[PDB]
């Protein structure tokens, strides 16, 4: 039993706390309760990051015409300099794009001892005068609250003087237990202070793609197919986004939720405030893409859209079918494990299974219980001491802007037809019986999985890649895509398969043992 | 590419853009990986550890292990004592290093965590098993840079480990500074060729430049052994290579164990390699062997053979102070001109040494900046151009936007493979540098010439 | 650039354009400079000697001494006998080499000049002083290539010098083939690391890659010593590296002195270096040391770390047969495809060896041509493009016209500096090759990507 | 003295032959008899090349839209592949340019034993069908005559079948004693079979530049200055030349002779046959350039052209004067030796002297069928009337004659014909010059000894060195060489 083998070496106190983070999906219990979103055990060798990474590095950073100022010492800024591969182009070929810069206050000892607010004020004004961006962001780091800096007040004072928005984010690294806290902090300010501040007129067949960051061009590949079918992509939060598009996010009829973990707060709040319903978007792998596009067609219920949907699916599949056949011939019968942050595990497992590759273990950094088991468990969840501090925002319907987008009659018929409107059943729902899931996976856990299962491949991140490969096992990166992509969309399935087959069949794997041994 | 960078320079005193430094902790993490069977430990919030491990893997294309105390809001209110005691219990049982080397973050420093107290409480409770070790240093990120962090960790090693026991080892200590594993290998090769026994610490060769054997080893073969780190207090002399990275440790060892020390420039180029060889010879009376003299003569031969492509060339350099001081001198020795010379690491020494060598060579009109950044240099370049750029990966943007020949040097280099096998120090390393420099200069000449100016011989 | 090359092909059986070889004599001159205190001697019209000296200087950025018989129109009637006898008197008195190594040109070969007679007459007449030697080979430029010239001079060395005196030396002879001085250095370093006594011949290390010391020495410190060349007949075994350059000498030594031989590929890449190391181990019962094992594992680490940029890349290679055979193998070992593979040197072995490795890897659709030229390869590329070109300097025209990442390799390389200090053989050389390949591939990607596809990590 | 130090180590027979080749040029004998143009001593380590190099490599190869086929084994072709840096651009942006190619019959054993005429015929046809050039050249190498190949007949037969000119050159390497014999072989065939076959209209103020090969862009620089003043450069033989411009070389009023050694046969025959006079062209160094320009002005005797000449000279010199003063400040007081092929020794000495550098020794590799022409009936004309020639000479313009390189050099200069390695090393050891200019075979020999050696053939892959801008290029590269820091780091500190 793999769970027992993983847990055995832990000291008693640690074994007791970790046991609940490992589950097995079975026919007897297909939706097992998992312990998730708790603090990391000190010293156990995690892959988790911090709330500032979640807020600045993940959600906010990709807004290309907003200057993002890290208020902290220099490292917080340096380690967000191009490592995460959100792609940006200047809007209409001419707009501002700050992707190639990182901005900070470069806190020194004097700022720690006497407060940093004067330096932050000067930095905001310098950014404004040098770049005239659409908006400025100020992001807290570890020292900021402790040394007494009120960034909310510095930001509001600056905004009044310079005449553009300045948004403060209290995303100190130690808040919460992972990147997740950072997502939540970002969602709160984007919702209250940016979304709905615009005045543009809504177009027909308008959708948003929420929780999509255009890593390696993913969003542009999504948009290619969505625009061919006939939709207007109003806003992507926040991959390749301008500030003004986020401000106009309320101008849509349907919200596609790609990353539930990072953007669910905004999805719920837009539904409450504006009446806009959402559906889960699964744009990795042929099965998920097609289901997503069919679900969308049924929400809009337009005979034309529907016919175009089928024509485009058929033509995109036909163009890649020879590649798909190749992948399966080259890979079928191989086994994998995967390690993600907070999302995507089932879609990658499904894409891999379309190539004949079975996935045995799915590890996670920081997914919540609602991500594993579904939102239906949100009533039963109780926030522990380490995450109870993160504000929970409440919105009310906008009397003037609210609209019933899909009448309750049609909502009822859609759910009967299998369309999960404004709900999400969780990652495990879809996984095959026997799948083992590990929450907050660590180095020890990963090494037991490698030694006992001997998978042909283990997909992970940059910290684990070379660890796995030193042992002779292929490890393709699921975050950076090893500096390629897209991996999303129809063309992404081909990019992923091509790079995977190239990896598996690299000749050096068989040359590791020298001939004198 | 870099569209927002104005050509006209407006005064800038608060907003830091595109830094030419990072924070202390990764420098200490790197030093700690230079100890055999050591787990580096980051005492703070886990975001730091993940980011610091990450850059080392991007640079070396290798694993980079480290643990963290994982501070939450609880530790932010009550301090990190309980977190590090919990860590140490899990570390020794799960991962069994021989030594845990603890550094701190901006968080634990702002809080004033008392590591010496937590460590003696751990000793008392028996949390540190017999024959295991826990050491620390303090590495506040709002002071200095990653170079400072490396320096502080080397001091930590001597604070906790070095002991003079009366039993002279006949060895020279060498602290190689903030340099790569290939440079440590080359420095060792030269000690061995002169026949001089030594202890190098830290030493990341065989740790961050390691082979694939089909078996992953959490603690690779390399790294200076604990028993030899203890023995550094019985040596005859310490050679401190690069004052910013290495002096603190060398001076600490002198105070603690009475080992005298000598400060040398990082041995890049002719004079700085010559000074290193002369120090080894003067300290031991050993002769310089023919092999070393032949390499030097081959470097000179190359410098003369390639001279036409180097004379009067204007060079922009950004990086860490020890390395950029030595490399600036080499640029002058090549007949070229350090035109724009910047480090993000604070300190008076850099400004003085660069100004001095520039005056000696008759060079006026150069700009030298301590705590300058890539944005400074880019703005300077738009006003008056250069012929060559040397920096870490982050110079690639300037290089492309301004069409400048570009040589990757220093830390981090995340976008080319094998640099961690290539020395840049010694006569061997100097040869590599001249090859790279002339290669990119020649490549540009050939990309841009008209077809009628096309040349078989150069 | 090269606008006159048609894309569509009309078969050429007579007009040779942009050749992938040159004539024998320079190969013989190169082998001769691999003998200590030897003056190479060109027996023909002086234009040859001038051209052959010149290319060696353009390639090595070093002196390349040689004398000539200086045939005039008179020699075309009465032969070159009197010219060489006069040459020898002038050479010994003015330049005082310890050995004169004579090769021939198309002119003396066409005339049927009889070197053994002239030499024995000089012997009888007393024109060769006590303790001095004159040796010769025949090097008709209308046969084979410069590689054949090297082979022939090696046979000449054996014919005149090798002696079995019954006194076993316990050494292995290694004939390194038509490779550069840095390759000779690396091969020797590996013998030394294995602790295996050896004699290398020829050996141009220390002759064509030498230092500037302030004094010109007509005969550099390097080269195999005459006394060791004689002693080759007392060795246990000869390793012949690269059949084209080295088998003739090794077979001639077996027939004259009873030294058995083994033929190995030039040790470029994994399998070929492994084969060399295993041959050394098997012949001596010596264990392979940790240092060599670590180097190989670093090469493997690199090949895996950089794999995504190599897999399926189509490569065009041109050059000399022993080198291109082993390099094609390495290209396959990297996961890449030898798409177009050409040598200008005649012989069946090239065709067989390449065909065989392509078939083993399942590669079809490649074109392999013996006695092809650069114009051939250019036409093929116009019909189906490639991702990488590897060749000598003369590939640079195709590289620029077709925009192809370009790696300089082989002979001659006349337009970059330092290549003669860079090994391409062994695990160390393979690392340098992988660095160069992946650098040029990456440089092109970055040069041509749009700004939004621009990347910090690769 | 130096002559005797150089001669000392030669064996008696060699000593006697070499003695005549070293002279010391003084005020007692302003131009002492030198022995030149004799066979090279076997084994003495010469720098000389062969007649094929002189014919194909030097004079003919620069003709850019002619396919030059080497008839021989592969080396002769391979060693003429871009080492000599004649520059070419396609004519009017569109014409043919074969500069990046070398063409050969790649002789094999069967061609040596049975003859190669059949391979040569096929190679000619393949070149014609593949490239359709303006003409094809066939150049002999060492084995060609001996194996019995009649390349003249093969060329003639092929020219008749394909309908373009095919020119055969019997430039077997062993002919003569140096590249010089190759020049003569090329000149005969160029004069008899190419020059004068054109029918373009002659323009006003037309000149040709003869013996100018556009090394490193020299000819383009000289054209820039000449066309600014107002001349029409009808033809340059053969730098950046088309076949047709050579065919129309007779459409000019004056021939400038840059390299007299390589092109004098054509200069003398064009005067005899077309009545076009020539003057020596010395387009290296300010003095040479300005004297050349003032002589050309005197020959046309046109008041506006004369005035523009002086206006151009003054502004060209004004534009570089600051560079020239810098070179003098940085170089004055230093000493040089030079080693050239056949020409240019005095112009470089003069340019070096303008920087305050004194030249002590001038070495040479080789400076010194026989055809006859007679006046073309339909095309001869007196360009400069009988005693207008006299007026020009009595006013210092040597019209249609050359004094020799030696007559213009300072007293004391030592000159060495067919200088060899031994000679060179004696000079370096006894005189210890700061710099020694030479070629690629000598460069690294000299620089191993701590002495700067800039190349006078390849210009170290730069240029131009001719013309006004050429003076600046030369001085800039020279100063950069002398002041390279590594020269003073040769000795390690442990010595
Ligand atoms: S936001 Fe999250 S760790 Fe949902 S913090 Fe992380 S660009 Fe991962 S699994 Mo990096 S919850 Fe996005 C993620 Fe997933 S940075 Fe990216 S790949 S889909
Ligand atoms: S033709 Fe002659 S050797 Fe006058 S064979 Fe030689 S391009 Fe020299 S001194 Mo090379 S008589 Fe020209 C020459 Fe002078 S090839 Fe050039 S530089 S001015
Ligand atoms: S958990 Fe997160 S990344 Fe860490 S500090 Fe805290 S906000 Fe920032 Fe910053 S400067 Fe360096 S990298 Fe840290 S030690 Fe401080
Ligand atoms: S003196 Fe001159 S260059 Fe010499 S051969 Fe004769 S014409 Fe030619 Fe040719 S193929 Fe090689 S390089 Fe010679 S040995 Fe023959
Ligand atoms: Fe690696
Ligand atoms: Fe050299």
């Amino acid at each position: 039993n793999l769970k027992d083998e993983i847990l055995e070496k832990y000291i008693p106190k640690t074994k007791k706390t970790r046991s609940g983070h490992i589950v097995i999906k079975t026919e007897e219990t297909p939706n097992p309760e998992i312990v998730a979103n708790t603090r990391t055990v000190p010293g156990i060798i995690t892959a988790r990051g911090c709330a500032y990474a979640g807020c600045k590095g993940v959600v906010m950073g990709p807004i290309k015409d907003m200057v993002h100022i890290t208020h902290g010492p220099i490292g917080c800024s340096f380690y967000t300099w191009g490592g995460r591969r959100f792609k940006s182009k200047p809007e209409n070929g001419t707009g501002l794009n700050f992707n190639e810069y990182v901005f900070s206050t470069d806190m020194q000892e004097s700022d720690i001892v006497f407060g940093g607010v004067n330096k932050l004020k000067d930095a905001i004004h310098e950014a404004y005068e040098m770049f005239h961006p659409a908006a400025i962001g100020v992001y807290a780091t570890c020292p900021v609250g402790l040394i007494g800096d009120d960034i909310l007040a510095v930001a509001a004072t600056a905004s009044k003087e310079i005449g553009i928005p300045v948004h403060a984010f209290s995303c100190e690294g130690y808040k919460g237990v992972s990147q997740s806290a950072g997502h939540h902090i970002a969602n709160n300010t984007v919702m209250t202070d940016i979304i709905g501040k615009g005045n543009k007129e809504q177009k027909k067949y308008s959708i948003n793609v929420l929780g999509e960051y255009n890593i390696g061009g993913d969003a542009w590949e999504m948009d290619r197919v969505l625009e061919k079918i006939g939709y207007h992509v109003n806003a992507t939060l926040t991959g390749d986004a301008t500030y003004e598009k986020v401000q106009n996010a309320d101008k849509a009829d349907l919200n596609l939720v790609q990353c539930h973990r990072s953007i669910n707060y905004i999805a719920e709040m837009m539904e409450t405030k504006y009446g806009i319903p959402w559906i889960k978007c699964n744009f990795i792998g042929v099965d998920g893409i097609v289901e997503t596009l069919r679900d969308m067609a049924k929400c809009f219920d337009d005979p034309e859209l529907t016919k175009r949907t089928e024509e485009v699916i058929a033509e995109e599949i036909a163009a890649i079918q020879d590649d798909l056949d190749y992948f399966k011939e080259k890979l079928q019968g191989k086994t994998a494990c995967l390690y993600v942050g907070g999302s995507r595990s089932h879609t990658y497992m499904n894409m891999l299974k379309s190539f004949g590759v079975d996935s045995l273990v799915a590890g996670f950094e920081f997914a919540h219980r609602d991500d594993y088991e579904g939102r239906e468990v949100i009533p039963t969840i109780k926030i522990d001491a380490d995450s109870k501090n993160i504000p929970e925002i409440t919105v009310t319907p906008d009397e003037q802007k609210y609209r019933v987008v899909i009448p309750e009659d049609k909502v009822e018929e859609l759910k009967k037809a299998g369309v999960p409107l404004s709900s999400y059943g969780g990652m495990m729902k879809e996984m095959h019986d026997g799948t083992i899931l590990i929450d907050d996976m660590n180095h020890h856990d990963m090494e037991v999985v490698l030694e006992k299962l001997k998978p042909d491949m283990f997909f992970a991140g940059i910290k684990e890649k070379f660890v796995i490969q030193k042992g002779g096992v292929l490890s393709k990166q699921l975050h950076s895509y090893d500096y390629n992509g897209p991996y999303a969309g129809f063309r992404g399935v081909v990019n992923f398969g091509h790079e995977l087959v190239n990896g598996i069949y690299t000749p050096a794997w068989k040359m590791i043992t020298p001939p004198w041994k | 590419m870099l569209d927002a960078t104005p050509k006209e320079i407006v005064e800038r005193k608060a907003l830091r853009i595109n830094p030419a430094k990072t924070c202390q902790p990764v420098g200490a993490m790197y030093a700690a990986l230079g100890i055999h069977n050591c787990l580096p430990h980051s005492h703070g919030s886990q975001g730091c550890c993940s980011y610091h491990r990450t850059v080392l893997s991007r640079h070396f294309k290798e694993p980079a292990m480290a643990s963290t105390s994982s501070f939450t809001e609880g530790a932010s209110v009550f301090g990190g004592g309980s977190n590090i005691k919990t860590a140490v219990k899990n570390i020794f049982s799960l991962y069994n290093p021989d030594i845990i080397a603890v550094h701190t973050t901006c968080l634990s420093e702002t809080l004033g965590d008392d590591l010496p107290t937590y460590i003696s409480q751990m000793e008392d409770a028996g949390s540190i098993p017999e024959g295991k070790l826990v050491i620390h240093t303090n590495t506040p990120s709002y002071v200095g840079s990653h170079v400072t962090g490396f320096a502080n960790m080397v001091q930590g090693i001597v604070n906790y480990l070095s002991e003079n026991t009366g039993a002279k080892n006949g060895k020279i200590n060498v602290i190689p500074g903030f340099v790569g594993p290939a440079d440590m290998r080359e420095i060792k090769r030269l000690f061995e060729a002169m026949d001089i026994p030594y202890i190098m610490f830290p030493d990341t060769s065989g740790v961050l430049d390691g082979p694939t054997t089909g078996e992953y080893k959490m603690y690779p073969e390399g790294g200076t052994k604990i028993e030899d780190l203890k023995d550094t207090g019985n040596s005859d002399l310490t050679l401190s290579l690069g004052s910013y990275a290495s002096d603190l440790g060398a001076k600490t060892l002198e105070k603690k164990c009475k080992v005298p020390f000598k400060t040398l420039r990082t041995p890049i180029g002719v004079s700085a390699t010559d000074e290193f060889i002369m120090a080894l010879s003067e300290a031991t009376g050993k002769e310089v062997p023919a092999s070393i003299e032949e390499e030097r003569g081959q470097l000179i031969d190359l410098m003369i053979d390639a001279q036409q492509y180097l004379q009067g060339k204007k060079v922009a350099l950004l990086g860490d102070p020890d390395e950029i001081i030595a490399l600036s001198k080499f640029i002058i020795e090549l007949g070229a001109i350090p035109k724009y010379v910047v480090t993000g690491t604070p300190g008076m020494k850099f400004q003085k040494e660069i100004d001095a060598m520039l005056a000696e060579a008759g060079i006026e009109g150069s700009k030298v900046k301590v705590e300058g950044d890539f944005f400074d240099v880019h703005q300077w370049i738009k006003n008056e151009g250069v012929d060559l750029l040397i920096s870490n990966t982050y110079g690639k943007f300037i290089a492309r936007e301004e069409n400048i020949p570009f040589v990757r040097f220093g830390f981090p280099i995340m976008d080319r493979y094998g640099h961690y096998y290539n020395p840049k120090v010694g006569y061997k390393g100097a040869i590599r540098l001249v090859e790279e420099i002339t290669n990119v200069i020649l490549d540009k000449i050939e990309r841009e010439c008209t077809e009628e100016d096309f040349e078989v011989v150069r």
